[PDB]
Order: structure tokens, then C-alpha cells, then sequence
């Protein structure tokens, strides 16, 4: 229990899992506030990584209204991926998603899960076609071991 | 397992520009993070997801990835980092670490001063002997300490321990004991170690007569 | 299964060295096994109370 | 302030169970990833087991899955390494690290764990004699033999702290027997030989604390 970040994240649920590659993101986020009050920024973040590449990809954003003090449960619909941007081969590859929350600009968590996007039949899986069809990626949220970061902004 | 880690060893000199690249079997650039780890301490983070320096840690310490070779870049080696660097991979189920680089410094050559320490006869009463061979503050660490009694050459009996590169001399200093039964101590008369190393213009030894 | 303890006191060796054995029987005997100890010229005391034995060098040739 | 220690570290035999511990101070252990890191003497970073946030939840090592589990306790913010059918090895330093995203951001200082059927054996230190033989160029040599102790570690001090500078305590060798062995040496101007006096101070903590005079020929 030591003396930084006032605002605390208890417990982030992935509602849609497995879902689509092209279904937005459900999170329900559970977290604790304190009280100084400029509202709290949540975004998502694509990741994708191939040979000569490193995409990044900004899907959604939101902020939250009130800083109740304690315990706070909301919803994040987060908008699908611009598949137009990510490099072709990770579209069925393992790919990350950062979820981050900030303050006045400066993110003191940022929470990572490994995403792994793959065919939903099984000839298409055996025998992907020259071009990536969407509409048959399936993506997979390794939901259950987050890789956390805690940064140390100043609220005050 | 343990990821293929190049080179795996380094002799540098400060001031070099270091590129340590680990071959990792996943193209994600999150998962690789590189360490420090100074002897008999723990390791400390550099950089965390391929190109992200740790907080604190100096700017000449940068991060790479290309395809599945991730790279640790030091521009001007400082003292202080001559060290052991590992990568790490926090896969899917797995994580993963690199075999580990130690970086040496270079120095100018350091012969060895040779001792020889008969086995004592506290130790020989008990039935035991035990001979060391000491070489002090020599450099480079490559050398080759021979055991020859009366004359006859033993490979086997012998066992070597080579202290860490010396902070202020950058010098090694290696212990070859060479254990025996007080029977067999006992049937010889001269005890001899040859060291050859390339500080020493030929092989000296270092020998003493009683057994 | 207690701690036995050895007092080593020679002109070079000095010190004190901790063992367990049920009795101090095996106690003695293990501590005879450290060729440090196992020097031939030793007197050799021991207290139960405290359960600590006391070695004593002494050259006594002859 | 924020740390991480290990505990629980010993000898064990061969079959055993032994259960590390690593208790958290600053950042409370329910918000942060957890993870057991090993080191076998000499040898590199291997991973052991790791414990994610939110959801328990565990990743081990094929090396020790099924022996080893993981746990962490937010009451007492600690988490444990619960050791059973232990091997061989599994001899080495524990460390528990937090972490940092995909990363390891603090170290505890880590727990040595000795798996092995050899029973402690405390040392028996023998003498290094500077003979007219060390004498090279005025400066001779002089040292202490450790020999047959278990399980590490072995500390040798020189004149009980005096003697700091020229000392090289090698590091330990565990022999054919299955016993450590290490010797400590110092070379000392050839002129104090006769008259100035050397102890070697080694501490086995089979708890022996044994003195001994390094004395010429």
C-alpha cells in the first residue's frame, strides 16, 4: 500500500472473446479513484509486427465523466481495427492490443494482452488464400494473463 | 531452450559502439525485453518492448528488432556497463531468455606470476594431498597450466577455478589444485606446473621436490 | 537429533564447528571425519551440559 | 519504497519439497505480475513460473511443470514457489521479480536452493605455505585451502578485515566426492613473511567459524 497513482485498476473483463476480427472490443473495467477531477482518458491500442515493420493503430478512445471516489465499473466499445494499415502477413498472426488509461495527457496504466487472429474454418486455416479475407479472422484474447504497466503520473 | 544470444562472448574496449543481437523465434515487438546483471547481483531492465529504454537507464543503451533478430546497441561503452546482457522473450505460454553476453574489457597483455603450494602436512597426515598451482593478475584469461611429477605428464587429477576480470586490473588469477592420495604423493619426488600462456615468452614452471 | 558443538584449539587452528547427531557418540565420530580435526595430536574434552566437545592440540611425541 | 525478498532457500534432498517465499513492500502483489527466475551457478537466466494479475492464473516452465506451483497470498502480499519432487537440477539462486508489461522491472536479491543427497559437511581449512618458492621479485604468495564443505556458501576473510587488497577468494569447485572446494590466497611483500602474521578467517554458516595462521614452510 504505498503513497502513489490514485486511481487503481481492479478488474478488466473481456466480455466478446473469441470474437470476430472485424467485432469491437468489449472491456468491462473495474477500477478505484482516491480526487482532483479532469476526467480519464481510456484508449486501445493495435500492435501488429512483421518483418520490416512495426504498425501501430489507435482503434478507440474514450473518457470518463465524474471521478467518483471508490470503486467504478464501465464499459469500453472500442472500435475494430483499420485492417487497410496493418501489415497483410499479421492479419492471421499473433498480434497485441494495449488498453491504456491517462491523466491530463500523462497514462499511468497501460494494460497488454496477446491477441492470436486465425481462420474460423478449417481449409482456410489449412489453405489461407493469397489475400487476407477478414471476414474469416477470427481474433482470441489471451484475456486471462495481462501484462500490466504501472507508470507514475502527478494528479495533483 | 535458452535463445541464441551473439556473440556470446565480447572483448571491448570504452568508448566502442556494442551490437548484441538475439535470435528469437517471435517477430512481436512487445515480448523482448534486455537486461544487466553485474556478478553475484541481480539483473536490472534496460530496455522493455524491443526499442523502450527502462526509466534511468542511460540514452546510449537503444533497442532493435528486424524480423525475429532483436538487437541491444550500446553507442560509446562506458566502464560501467561491461557486464552480462541477456534478452528475454515473454511469449504466449513460454518466456525465454538468451544464453547471455559477458563483455570484457581489453587491456594490454598480463603475463601470470606462477606459485606453486606443497600439500602441508596437516592436510597430508590425514591422507589426502592436495597441490596448487596459482597464476595472479594475468591477462588475457586464455591459458593452459600443465601438471608434470617426475616428469610425467597428468591430465585428469586436476581442477581449475578462474576468479572474475578484476575491477581495477581487468586481470584474471586462475587455482589448478591438483588432488592425491597420500599413497600415490608419496611414490614421486618432483611436483611440477607449466604454465603456458602468451604473456610468457615460453612456458615457465613452477616446481618443488617432497613425497 | 540435537546440535553438538566442537571447540578446535591448536598453536594454528582455532575455532568452533556445529554438528547434529542423535548421540554424541556419532557426533564424535563425525566430527572425526574432517581431516582438519583428525590432526593425530588432540586431547579431547567434552560437556553435556552445554553438549560441546573441546579439542587440544600438545605435542606429546614420545 | 519498493522491494522484493526472498526467503525459504536451502538445502534439499534429492525428491524433496522445499517452498520459497517472497514478500513485497511498496506496490501490494494483487496489482502486478509475479514471477520466479533461476540461475544454476555459472549458468544463465532460466524462468520458472509467473503469475498474472486479476485472474491468479499460471505459466510454468516445462522443466518444472507439474512439480513446481505458484500462488500469491494479497493478505500477507507474498508469493510463493512450492517445490515438490525436487531434482538435481533445480540447485540454484530464486529470484522473484514484478512485472514491468511484458518485462521485469525489480529484482529481490535471491535465495540459493541446494538439491542433493551429500549431507552438510562443514570445511576443513589447510594451509597455503609461503615458501621461498612464492618469493617472485620481493612479493611471495600465501593462502587457505577450504576443502569438503556443504552446501555453499564458504566466506574467508583475511586478518579478520585487515587484509583486503591483493586477496582472491576463487570461487568455489564441487568435487567428484559431491563437496565444494575453494582456496583463498594474498600475496604480501616477501619481506613480511617471517614477520608479520596472516590469519584466514572461514565461516561455513554448519555453522564454523574457524581461524587459521598461515605460517612459512
Amino acid at each position: 500500500q504505498g503513497s502513489s497513482s490514485i486511481v487503481s485498476l481492479l478488474g478488466i473483463k473481456v466480455l466478446n472473446n473469441p470474437a470476430k476480427f472485424t467485432d469491437p472490443y468489449e472491456f468491462e473495467i473495474t477500477f478505484e479513484c482516491l480526487s482532483l477531477k479532469h476526467d480519464l482518458e481510456w484508449k486501445l491500442t493495435y500492435v501488429g509486427s512483421s518483418r520490416s515493420l512495426d504498425h501501430d493503430q489507435e482503434l478507440d478512445s474514450i473518457l470518463v465523466g465524474p471521478v467518483p471516489v471508490g470503486v467504478n465499473k464501465f464499459v469500453f466499445s472500442a472500435d475494430p481495427p483499420s485492417a487497410e494499415l496493418i501489415p497483410a502477413s499479421e492479419l492471421v498472426s499473433v498480434t497485441v492490443i494495449l488498453l491504456s488509461c491517462s491523466y491530463d495527457g500523462r497514462e499511468f496504466v497501460r494494460v497488454g494482452y496477446y491477441v492470436n487472429n486465425e481462420y474460423d474454418e478449417e481449409e482456410l486455416r489449412e489453405n489461407p488464400p493469397a489475400k487476407v479475407q477478414v471476414d474469416h479472422i477470427v481474433r482470441n484474447i489471451l484475456a486471462e494473463k495481462p501484462r500490466v504497466t504501472r507508470f507514475n503520473i502527478v494528479w495533483d | 531452450i535458452q535463445m541464441t544470444q551473439s556473440p556470446s562472448s565480447l572483448s571491448a574496449s570504452v568508448g566502442d559502439r556494442v551490437t548484441i543481437t538475439c535470435r528469437a523465434s517471435q517477430s512481436v515487438s512487445s515480448a523482448v525485453a534486455w537486461y544487466q546483471q553485474k556478478p553475484g547481483k541481480a539483473p536490472k531492465l534496460l530496455i522493455y518492448s524491443a526499442s523502450s529504454l527502462y526509466s534511468g537507464v542511460p540514452s546510449r543503451f537503444s533497442g532493435s528488432r528486424s524480423g525475429t533478430d532483436f538487437t541491444l546497441t550500446i553507442s560509446s561503452l562506458q566502464p560501467e556497463d561491461f557486464a552480462t546482457y541477456y534478452c528475454q522473450q515473454d511469449g504466449w505460454s513460454l518466456i525465454t531468455f538468451g544464453q547471455g553476453t559477458k563483455v570484457e574489457i581489453k587491456r594490454t597483455v598480463a603475463a601470470p606470476s606462477v606459485f606453486i603450494f606443497p600439500p602441508s602436512d596437516e592436510q597430508l597426515k590425514s591422507g589426502t594431498a592436495s597441490v596448487v598451482c596459482l597464476l595472479n593478475n594475468f591477462y588475457p584469461r586464455e591459458a593452459k597450466v600443465q601438471w608434470k611429477v617426475d616428469n610425467a605428464l597428468q591430465s585428469g587429477n586436476s581442477q581449475e577455478s578462474v576468479t572474475e576480470q578484476d575491477s581495477k586490473d581487468s586481470t584474471y588469477s586462475l587455482s589448478s589444485t591438483l588432488t592425491l592420495s597420500k599413497a600415490d604423493y608419496e611414490k614421486h619426488k618432483v611436483y611440477a606446473c607449466e604454465v603456458t600462456h602468451q604473456g610468457l615468452s615460453s612456458p615457465v614452471t613452477k616446481s618443488f621436490n617432497r613425497g | 537429533v540435537t546440535t553438538y558443538k566442537l571447540v578446535i584449539n591448536g598453536r594454528t587452528l582455532s575455532g568452533y564447528t556445529t554438528t547434529t547427531a542423535v548421540d554424541a557418540a556419532t557426533a564424535e565420530k563425525v566430527f572425526k571425519q574432517i581431516d582438519m580435526v583428525s590432526s593425530v595430536d588432540g586431547e579431547w574434552t567434552y560437556d553435556d551440559a552445554t553438549k560441546t566437545f573441546t579439542v587440544t592440540e600438545k605435542p606429546e611425541k614420545l | 519504497e519498493v522491494q522484493l525478498v526472498e526467503s525459504g532457500g536451502g538445502l534439499v534432498q534429492p525428491g524433496g519439497s522445499l517452498r520459497l517465499s517472497c514478500a513485497a513492500s511498496g506496490f501490494n502483489v494483487s496489482y502486478y505480475s509475479i514471477h520466479w527466475v533461476r540461475q544454476a551457478p555459472g549458468k544463465g537466466l532460466e524462468w520458472v513460473a509467473s503469475i498474472y494479475p486479476y485472474y491468479g492464473s499460471t505459466s510454468y516452465a516445462d522443466s518444472v511443470k507439474g512439480r513446481f506451483t505458484i500462488s500469491a497470498d494479497t493478505s500477507k502480499n507474498t508469493a510463493y514457489l512450492q517445490m515438490n519432487s525436487l531434482r538435481a537440477e533445480d540447485t540454484a539462486v530464486y529470484y522473484c521479480a514484478r512485472g514491468y508489461g511484458w518485462a521485469l522491472d525489480y529484482w529481490g536479491q535471491g535465495t540459493l536452493v541446494t538439491v542433493s543427497s551429500a549431507s552438510t559437511k562443514g570445511p576443513s581449512v589447510f594451509p597455503l605455505a609461503p615458501s621461498s618458492k612464492s618469493t617472485s621479485g620481493g612479493t611471495a604468495a600465501l593462502g587457505c585451502l577450504v576443502k569438503d564443505y556443504f552446501p555453499e556458501p564458504v566466506t574467508v576473510s583475511w586478518n579478520s578485515g585487515a587484509l583486503t587488497s591483493g586477496v582472491h577468494t576463487f570461487p568455489a569447485v564441487l568435487q567428484s566426492s559431491g563437496l565444494y572446494s575453494l582456496s583463498s590466497v594474498v600475496t604480501v611483500p616477501s619481506s613480511s613473511l617471517g614477520t608479520q602474521t596472516y590469519i584466514c578467517n572461514v565461516n561455513h554458516k554448519s555453522n564454523t567459524k574457524v581461524d587459521k595462521k598461515v605460517e612459512p614452510k
